[PDB]
């Protein structure tokens, strides 16, 4: 067998190459972060009118001032999110302090890393690093507002703007030009929805888009239905000039 | 015992096991849930064809997990038995430690975490088992109908079909129920569940179980004479 | 010194690759620089690129 | 050496049906026939031995019908070695429950736990699973007589008649035509012995190739009495029915 | 049967200024009637302007001081090279001490350092491991001689504002580092005279934003 | 909890300008029974340290195995031995101390009192104390057990403080130790005239004088006493 | 040591002391005996301060995990049972524990559970803890009325402490007051028991046998 | 190619080579280039910080172990995280008990033993990462080269990552130059600037991408970037 | 360091029935001949025991071993597998047996314990089955003399007569006729030796032929005759002279 132990000819881990394709199938998630708020907007998958769109979630609270988006294998990513939650509470106990987004990002990668092959310095009970990527966002003083993109590689990069999932490639191409330092919260919100309709297979609705923010004022706060609708409605009026 | 990797990702980014698990679900005989705003109505096919099988002591798919939380399935009949016991201990563990019976929402996550552990471990094959979980949340009468996948994902659904031939059954629910307003009464809702099941069952009144669970831990089973009563109405629609 | 565990055949490929590169640049004469680049093209692994996993 | 080589029986099959379990049913049907016929007033349980060797003292050695306790008897078909371990495990389980609660274990509970052990083996045990089917003929007051059978799968199913071992279909078909819901234990004794002879290639199925047991509540003063019938008692009732 | 824990006396005096904090302790080390050492500092700055003394049994304190220093390195790792808060340092010591409650460490541990507004802070630890913020709390063996003196004249506690006797007390006043050295010295001098354990020398660590300032005052050596 | 049997008592010491002077009785008393005689327990390691050991002799052997073991472990890997990975009195002191504290936490401490004395490579004088309790201090003059109550003050005269460490010459310190054993013989019942005097010097290295004996004793006053009441 | 909490029509009144004795000397005359487990729930500190700080901080840890997972405010009933099981298992350690876990939900009304190091879970409406639990019990029960204003309920609690405070030796310091609404505790401020004692003495003419 | 033996760690080819190590040498060349040089009194690391794209911020490649010691990662990035946490603990322990700082030679040796162990038996990947360990101690300045195999070697300069040959050409010419420079930070750093421009072909430096650190007699471990490194250029 | 196996090497053949059980059995058949006749007043067990090399001591080679002083046993198949299985069986019986009873195990009981152990070998990954068949011949109150045959499959049944090894087919048939319901101890031995000659001809010295009976009780052999109501060893291992004697009375 092709273990974690045994590498590809190049020297890459097998699981890292495979996990790229796994994420690709996943749900599109778009992140634009600014110093006026992190805006996370995600595509909600829907197969029936009969599915109830309230119950499902793809933005998941990990902590009072920490929001996350997930893509990849969802069921593995459901555990990933449970343990991330544990880590945060455990730090809060030790220092009486809200974890830096950046440290939290590292603490999660340390926990995906641990296999099944059988070490001699470490505890084994998995088989692989999770083949899921996450966008870990949040607010703290030192760095201001942050957005991180964690890879299955065991590598974290901070981003201004990052798109993962199906629409990874086409959303990123626009986000390079359109993202700026000048942008504020109301600016950012409209842009995300605009990119989202092009990469959405069907129509854009407020009932298959879910927006949230991390602001330091509110912490993690999921937007109600009404705000979401209104920014869609506002975007329509401008599109019909053309 | 076993602990070696079987969670080896394809180069098509999927666990092989999880795929096979999906294949298994289908084969298990259909189960249907459509919730009203005043009930949850559960239908399922059971084996009773065989002359010289006594149904009283042949196990019933529909399972008490709590007085107000019930569970049905499609999938491996061996693995469900294990599943049901796990839920029963958890259900009681909540009354022991946090007090009050499981909130339904909490048991759905418990059931899902078992499947997830099987994918975290390379040793343990996921069960090839999907379940319908239905009940009334504590201190409340709100009907919940939940659905699972054997891969460890859960979601709430207004109506559901799992098991054999979901195609014909799905197409019927898209025309016969609409989400804007649920069936008004228990009687209107029983009729739709019944109508849907008979599509892929073909008649019977003796073989099929319909179990209505209403609020405040009322579980009551339909007599064969009551089942037929709904069939008698529907025969007239089909004629006109 | 650069080349380690390469046969006669492999070395030969390193020099042939250099001329394609010199031609592409459009130099009259091949540079030492081009041979180095042929070494990591004859290599199985992909040529030097920015980080992205490692 | 050990890394390279594999004999994993813990692959999740692509057909939804584990291949090893498939072959264990084949192996069951090589072993002789055991028949459970549930009547209102008892379970008539009868199994033919598969040896027929003359030097072999079959008389003494019961090898298929083992009395666990007063209300519960098991007939074995399948691998006799694998079977021995499960007999001791099933005996200790009924005793432990009887000690804790002061009630003979309901039939349902006992059968379920034993099935779950078989299941466990292929769940993540790494073990080859036991290639045995057991008919657990049991009684308890609440539910009357109860009849369940197990599978190498770790699945049990209740019945009013079941067959395991050889000639599953031949036996099952006769019992369906001849047994009626209301026939009592008394009839079932006569019925069982005759259908077995007719399935088997033997001209007369001798008393010495038979094992016979009944579990009945028609034992006076509201009591339950089992009796593994001794080979010569099988012989007298063999003569009446005209097999001999 | 070994004694559960020994003792090594001493006395320390914690005072919070309002931009600085001063932790002073006798340099003597004493057990029974023998002076174990003349000069062996007890207050050590352990880092990020937090000074620490675990007065009482010195042996217990060597273990505690080290484990706390190991966490100072790691506070940078966990918080992405950020300043170790006095509050955060307090919680970390607390855990160890709860862990060594079942074999119970005898300490009165006072940490002093800087809070968020840049102010003086004095947090003091009971031997089991509870801690509370306090304006001034003395520690050690002669904690009880020293502490009311500081309470009365700093806080003006029951020092009536004249005319409004019984009601209003004298208005609270600013602390300055110079005024504070003069108080500390006086308190050590009284303790020297009535308590055998205090004397010989005093090693005062003044803690300011820009570092630690070490200054040494003689005390009677008889 | 170890029950102490055969005991060493008294290891006396004082610092001077260039190094340390360390001296001990040699005798393994077993209460009143002087079962063992001539027990050397000033134990050298390199030129730069002599480890004077007091307290239980049974434990003393166990402690010696650690010291033996520490010389081999430093020697491994590296060739260095000029002074770079050479031991220091600090390194040896701390190594013992950590270990001792582990045993005393389990309520089974190792029952000894250890003075480590020596000279650093830069040349600074090193004199610290560790004991069963793991009370750690550097002090200018030291004496353990019975020695503490007379030798501490005795040695303290000549060097009373840290700024007398430069003042005191090797000549004053040598004189002070000769007297000190004469006293210790007279008024301690576990102290023979037998002594080993080690000069740990940075300049000349180890000059180790074994088996110095004070051979001349005071009893003049005894003859005058004849009364009783 | 005098701490109490008692239910009334408008909520719960929690009134506590702050004097902590090490030895016989008051080592700290002010001490927070109000632990915010979370922003809606308050525990009283009693017995060993270290046992209580660690164990009510730890409860808070589970509280955070419950708020994320269930997305529903943490029941009063739940949080008390999790402490009671934990303290029981570890009972006979030396852990010195005595806490009334107080919270006010709209799903159970205002509620109090007394929990002990024993692992007792007692529902109640009057609970009081400490050496002066006998004096405070006397006054309180006799002027207890469920149907009562917020203002009268507060001032009863001030008086209750004060009566008990003089006579109990180790109770003194200052009084921390809270009135617990539905949406969590709201602080009703600190009042020095010394200063409080002047005001009552004059107004009501109480403590007229005491010569102040 | 696969072939040979590499799913099985124990088994080797006729020659004696284990394929696993070959892959791990390649892995270095794919990731970050970093160069080191040392004089008798200072030890220098010059690391080129890199990213995936423009909006990405740059990411440290020197990870500070201690005030007296450091390492820089170039092959597998999850592997490096492991070893650094591990090495942080070993310096603490050695400082605590022996009162003596973990000298650079032993530190490479403890490290070899850990990697070797995973490759000795089934279970456990080879650590594929190539680390360049600096450290300043009583016996002056050291630079070691941690092979994926578990071999440490003392060098005066070294270069790792693809097209490392260019850098080595320069360093050998100025071997003598570099060593006899002593007490000078400026001088050293300036040479190392040039060493890495030899490596880089059809590739650009940027001053913020260039990250340089020293540790020495008078200097603890310090990282300089931006305006700071503009001085040494 | 444990083998990285984590699973049963033993698989069901795709036609049913374990590969390995079949594999183990062949050894018993290939190995040299043993026969036994159960009798009413004893049990005769007999085996060929050919010189390995004339220079080899042919007395120290044994195939009869003791399980209890009442019950002895002989095997066919792998020699080294037997030795270990005997040692395990002494412990499994004796200690545990004494704790729950404090006697010697009856024969029925002893035979069943052995059956489980054989099964557990096979089931257990990293451990391949014991391929030996033992005949355990013994005495108990409640069943008179008994002979059980224990197969390497972990299954046992009692037999009037049985044989294993090469000559089993020939032997069983010869015996079948000669066996009677009432049997003399003397005749059981004559008949046994007569058949054994046909297994491999020649070498009928009683040295190279190993013969034991589970004869009648002796307080003589017991080594205390002070109370002679105590059961003596039922098992007797015959001398070479005794065998020599039997050849003349055949």
């Amino acid at each position: 067998d092709r273990g974690v132990s045994t590498f590809s000819p190049e020297g890459r881990l097998f699981q890292v190459e495979y996990s790229l394709e796994a994420i690709k199938l996943g749900s599109t998630a778009i992140g634009i972060a600014t110093k006026e708020g992190v805006v996370l907007g995600v595509e909600k998958r829907a197969t029936s009118p009969l599915l109830e769109s309230d119950s499902i979630e793809k933005i998941v609270e990990i902590d009072r001032h920490i929001g996350c988006a997930m893509s990849g294998l969802t069921a593995d990513a459901r555990s990933m999110i449970e343990h991330a939650r544990t880590a945060a509470v455990t730090h809060n106990l030790y220092y009486d302090e809200d974890i830096n987004v950046e440290s939290l990002t590292q603490s999660v990668c340390d926990l995906a890393l641990r296999f099944g092959e059988g070490a001699s310095g470490e505890e084994r009970l998995m088989s692989r690093p999770f083949g899921v990527a996450l966008l870990i966002a949040g607010h703290d003083a030192d760095d201001g507002y942050q957005l991180f993109h964690a890879e299955p590689s065991g590598t974290f990069y901070r981003y201004n703007a990052k798109a993962i999932g199906s629409g990874s490639e086409g959303a990123q191409a626009e986000l390079l030009n359109e993202w700026h330092s000048s942008l504020t919260l109301k600016e950012a919100e409209l842009l995300v929805l605009k990119i989202l309709k092009q990469v959405m297979e069907e129509k854009l609705d407020e009932n298959n888009a879910q927006l949230s923010c991390i602001t330091k004022q509110d912490g993690f706060k999921i937007y109600d239905n009404e705000k979401t609708a209104e920014l869609i409605k506002e975007l329509k009026e401008k599109e019909a000039a053309e | 015992g076993y602990d070696r990797a079987l969670s080896i990702f394809s180069p098509d980014g999927h666990i092989f096991q999880v795929e096979y698990a999906l294949e298994a679900v289908k084969r298990g005989t259909c189960a249907v849930g459509v919730k009203g705003k005043n009930c949850v109505v559960l239908g399922c096919e059971r084996r009773s064809t065989l002359k010289l099988q006594d149904t009283r002591i042949t196990p019933s798919k529909v399972s008490k997990i709590d007085s107000h939380v019930v569970l049905s399935f499609s999938g491996l009949n061996a693995d469900s038995r294990i599943l049901i016991e796990k839920a029963r201990v958890e259900a009681q563990s909540h009354r022991l430690t946090l007090e009050d019976p499981v909130t339904v929402e909490y048991l759905t996550r418990y059931v899902a975490g078992v499947q997830q552990r099987y994918t975290q471990s390379g040793g343990v094959r996921p069960f090839g088992v999907s379940t319908l979980i239905a009940g009334f949340d504590p201190r409340d009468d709100e009907p919940k109908l939940y659905q699972t996948e054997p891969s460890g994902i859960y979601s709430s659904w207004s109506a559901q079909t799992i098991g054999r031939n979901s195609k014909t059954v799905r197409e019927f629910l898209e025309k016969n129920y609409d989400r804007k307003e649920p069936p008004a009464t228990v009687e209107e809702c029983v009729k739709l569940t019944v109508r849907s099941l008979l599509e892929v069952v073909q008649t019977g009144a003796k073989n099929i179980e319909i179990t209505v669970v209403k609020p405040d831990s009322d579980i009551v089973a339909l007599s064969s004479e009551e089942i037929n009563q709904y069939v008698t109405q529907i025969e007239q629609e089909k004629q006109e | 010194r650069s080349t380690d565990e390469f046969n006669g055949a492999q070395l030969k490929a390193v020099t042939v690759e250099a001329g394609m590169i010199a031609l592409r640049n459009g130099q009259s004469s091949v540079k030492h620089e081009d041979f180095v680049e042929g070494i990591s093209e004859v290599q199985a692994r992909k040529s030097k690129s920015v980080s992205f996993y490692a | 050496g050990s890394r390279r080589y594999d004999s994993r029986t813990t692959i999740f099959s692509p057909e939804g049906r584990l291949y090893q379990v498939e072959y264990a049913l084949e192996s069951i049907s090589h072993a002789g026939t055991a028949i459970g016929i549930m009547a209102s007033d008892g379970i008539v349980l009868a199994a033919e031995r598969k040896v027929t060797s003359t030097l072999l003292e079959q008389d003494t050695s019961t090898e298929k019908l083992y009395k666990l306790n007063d209300k519960i008897a098991v007939a074995v078909a399948g691998l006799t070695a694998d079977a021995e371990i499960l007999i001791n495990t099933a005996r200790i389980h009924a005793q432990n429950y009887l000690k804790t609660y002061n009630e003979d274990i309901p039939v349902e509970i006992l059968v379920r736990r034993l099935s779950d052990i078989k299941q466990g083996y292929t769940q993540h045990g790494g073990l080859r699973p036991f290639g045995v089917s057991f008919i657990y003929a049991g009684y308890d007051d609440r539910y009357g007589y109860q009849l369940y059978t197990s599978n190498p799968s770790g699945n049990y199913t209740g019945w009013k008649a079941i067959s395991v071992g050889a000639n599953t279909s031949a036996a099952q078909t006769l019992l369906q035509m001849d047994y009626k819901d209301d026939m009592k234990v008394d009839d079932a004794i006569e019925l069982a012995l005759k259908t077995l002879s007719k399935t088997t290639d033997s001209s007369a199925l001798t008393y010495d190739r038979l094992e016979f047991a009944t579990i009945r509540k028609g034992a006076n003063d509201g009591e339950v009495y089992q009796k593994i019938f001794k080979p010569q008692e099988i012989k007298d009732i063999l003569v009446k029915t005209g097999i001999t | 049967q070994f004694n559960p824990y020994g003792d090594n006396g001493g006395t320390i005096l914690g005072i919070a200024g309002e931009d600085f904090a001063v932790l002073a302790g006798d340099t003597r080390n004493i057990t029974d009637y023998s002076i174990n050492s003349r000069y062996e500092p007890k207050v050590f700055d352990c880092g990020d302007n937090i000074v620490m003394s675990a007065n009482g049994f010195a042996a217990d304190g060597d273990a505690l001081v080290k484990r706390f220093k190991n966490s100072v390195k790691w506070y940078h790792f966990d918080h992405n090279d950020k300043k170790l808060s006095i509050n955060s340092a307090a919680r970390n010591i607390q855990h160890l001490l709860y862990g060594k409650r079942f074999f119970p460490y005898y300490v009165h541990t006072i940490i002093a350092g800087l809070d968020e507004d840049g102010k003086g802070a004095v947090y003091s630890f009971d031997p089991v491991g509870s801690y509370e913020r306090e304006q001034c709390r003395a520690g050690g063996a002669a904690a009880s001689l020293i502490m009311p003196f500081l309470d009365n004249q700093v806080n003006f506690k029951n020092q009536y504002e004249p005319g409004t006797n019984g009601k209003v007390k004298k208005p609270l006043k600013y602390l300055s580092v110079e005024e504070v050295i003069k108080l500390v010295r006086d308190s050590f001098t009284s303790a020297t005279e009535r308590h055998i354990q205090v004397g010989d020398g005093l090693e005062i660590l003044i803690v300011t934003k820009d570092g630690v300032r070490k200054e040494f005052y003689e005390l009677k050596r008889d | 909890t170890q029950q102490p049997i055969v005991t060493g008592t008294s290891v006396i010491s004082m610092k001077y300008d260039n190094g340390v002077i360390i001296a001990a009785d040699n005798l393994g008393s077993y209460g009143s029974l002087l079962r063992f005689n001539g027990v050397e327990r000033l134990i050298p390691v390199g030129d730069n340290t002599v480890v004077g050991i007091s307290g239980d002799i049974s434990d003393m052997q166990h402690i010696e195995r650690l010291l033996k073991d520490l010389v081999t472990e430093n020697a491994y890997d590296n060739p260095l031995a000029d002074a770079e990975e050479a031991l220091e009195p600090s390194y040896i002191f701390e190594y013992l101390a950590t270990v001792m504290y582990q045993r005393r936490s389990k309520m089974n401490p190792l029952w000894n009192a250890i003075i480590v004395a020596g000279v650093q490579s830069n040349g600074d004088q090193f004199l610290r104390y560790v004991n069963l309790l793991g009370v750690t201090y550097s002090s200018p003059t030291l004496a353990t057990g019975f020695g503490a109550h007379m030798a501490n003050p005795l040695l303290r005269k000549v060097v009373d403080r840290e700024s007398d460490i430069p003042k005191t010459t090797v000549q004053v310190a040598e004189e002070a130790i000769v007297n000190a054993m004469r006293v210790l013989y007279y008024r301690d019942a576990r102290s023979s005239r037998n002594f080993s005097l080690a000069i740990i010097d940075k300049n000349t290295g180890l000059t180790f004088k074994k088996n110095l004996q004070v051979e001349n004793m005071k009893w003049d006053f005894a003859k005058d006493i004849k009364g009783y009441g | 040591t005098t701490t109490l909490a008692f239910r009334f029509q408008g909520g719960i009144i929690v009134a506590v002391d702050s004097r902590a004795t090490a030895g016989n000397w008051v080592a700290s005359q002010t001490v927070k005996k109000v632990i915010e487990i979370n922003p809606f729930l308050l525990g009283t500190m009693a017995g060993g301060a270290a046992d209580c700080q660690f164990w009510e901080t730890w409860l808070g840890s589970q509280c955070r995990l419950h708020e994320l997972r269930e997305k529903e405010r943490i029941s009063v009933a739940a949080a008390s049972k999790i402490l009671s099981n934990l303290v029981y298992q570890y009972k006979g350690a030396g852990l010195s524990m005595g806490t009334m876990i107080c919270g006010y939900t709209r799903k159970e009304g205002p509620t109090i559970y007394y929990v002990d190091s024993d692992g007792t879970r007692l529902k109640g409406d009057i609970f009081c803890v400490g050496s002066g639990q006998t004096f405070a019990y006397g006054v309180l029960d006799s002027n207890y009325k469920w149907d009562l204003s917020v203002e009268d309920a507060l001032y009863l609690g001030k008086r209750s402490i004060l009566a008990a405070a003089h006579r109990d030796a180790y109770s003194g310091g200052s009084v921390n007051l809270y009135h617990v609404t539905e949406d969590g505790w709201i602080y009703h401020g600190n009042h020095d028991v010394g200063e409080l004692f002047w005001k009552v003495k004059e107004e009501e003419g109480s403590f007229n046998n005491v010569i102040g | 190619f696969r072939n040979n033996y590499d799913g099985d760690t124990v088994t080797f080819s006729p020659t004696g080579r284990l394929f696993q190590v070959e892959y791990a040498l390649e892995a270095i060349k794919q990731g970050s280039v970093t160069v080191g040089l040392r004089s008798n009194t200072h030890a220098v690391l010059v690391a080129l910080k890199r990213n995936a794209d423009e909006l990405s911020s740059y990411q440290k490649k020197i990870i500070k172990c201690d005030e007296h010691m450091g390492l820089s990662l170039a092959g597998l990035a999850p592997d490096a995280r492991v070893l650094s946490n591990y090495l942080r603990q070993q310096c603490n322990y050695s400082s605590l008990v022996f009162n003596r700082k973990l000298a650079v030679e032993r530190a490479g040796h403890l490290l070899c033993d850990k990697a070797q162990k995973n490759t000795q038996s089934y279970g456990g990947r080879p650590y594929g990462v190539g680390l360049l360990i600096i450290g300043y101690d009583k016996s002056g300045a050291h630079l070691l080269e941690f092979q994926p195999s578990g071999n440490v070697t003392e060098l005066y300069g070294t270069a790792i990552g693809a097209r490392s040959q260019g850098a080595k050409t320069y360093l050998e010419r100025t071997l003598d130059t570099f060593i006899k420079i002593d007490g000078n930070p400026d001088e050293l750093i300036k040479a190392g600037v040039e060493a890495i421009s030899q490596s880089l072909r059809d590739e650009s430096l940027t001053v913020d991408n260039l990250s340089i650190a020293i540790v020495g007699k008078d200097t603890p471990f310090t990282i300089y970037d931006g305006e700071a490194v503009a001085k040494y250029i | 360091m444990t083998d990285r196996y984590s699973f049963s090497l033993t698989t069901f053949s795709p036609s049913g029935k374990l590969g390995q059980i079949d594999y183990a059995l062949t050894a018993v058949k290939q190995g040299v001949t043993s026969l036994g006749i159960k009798a009413t007043n004893g049990v005769v067990i007999a085996t060929e025991k050919k010189s390995s090399s004339p220079l080899a001591m042919s007395e120290t080679l044994s195939k009869v071993s003791l399980l209890t002083p009442d019950i002895g046993a002989v095997y066919s198949g792998m020699g080294p597998d037997y030795r270990v299985l005997v040692d395990k069986s002494r412990k499994v019986a004796h200690t545990s047996y004494k704790r729950i009873y404090g006697e010697y195990p009856p024969t029925k009981l002893l035979v069943s314990e052995v059956a489980k152990i054989m099964q557990e070998a096979t089931q257990s990954g990293g451990v391949r089955p014991f391929g030996v068949s033992l005949l355990i011949a013994g005495h108990d109150e409640f069943n008179g003399f008994s002979l059980y045959q224990v197969d390497p499959s972990g299954s046992y049944f009692p037999w009037k007569a049985t044989a294993i090894g090469k000559g089993s087919v020939a032997a069983k048939t010869f015996l079948e006729k000669r066996w009677n319901d009432e049997l003399e101890l003397e005749d059981a031995i004559h008949i046994a030796l007569l058949t054994l000659k046909e297994s491999v001809e020649g070498e009928f010295n009683g040295d190279t032929i190993e013969l034991a009976i589970i004869g009648d009780e002796n307080p003589d052999l017991l080594g205390y005759t002070g109370i002679p109501t105590d059961k003596g060893p039922r098992f007797r291992k015959l001398t070479s002279q005794e065998i020599n004697d039997r050849l003349e009375a055949l």
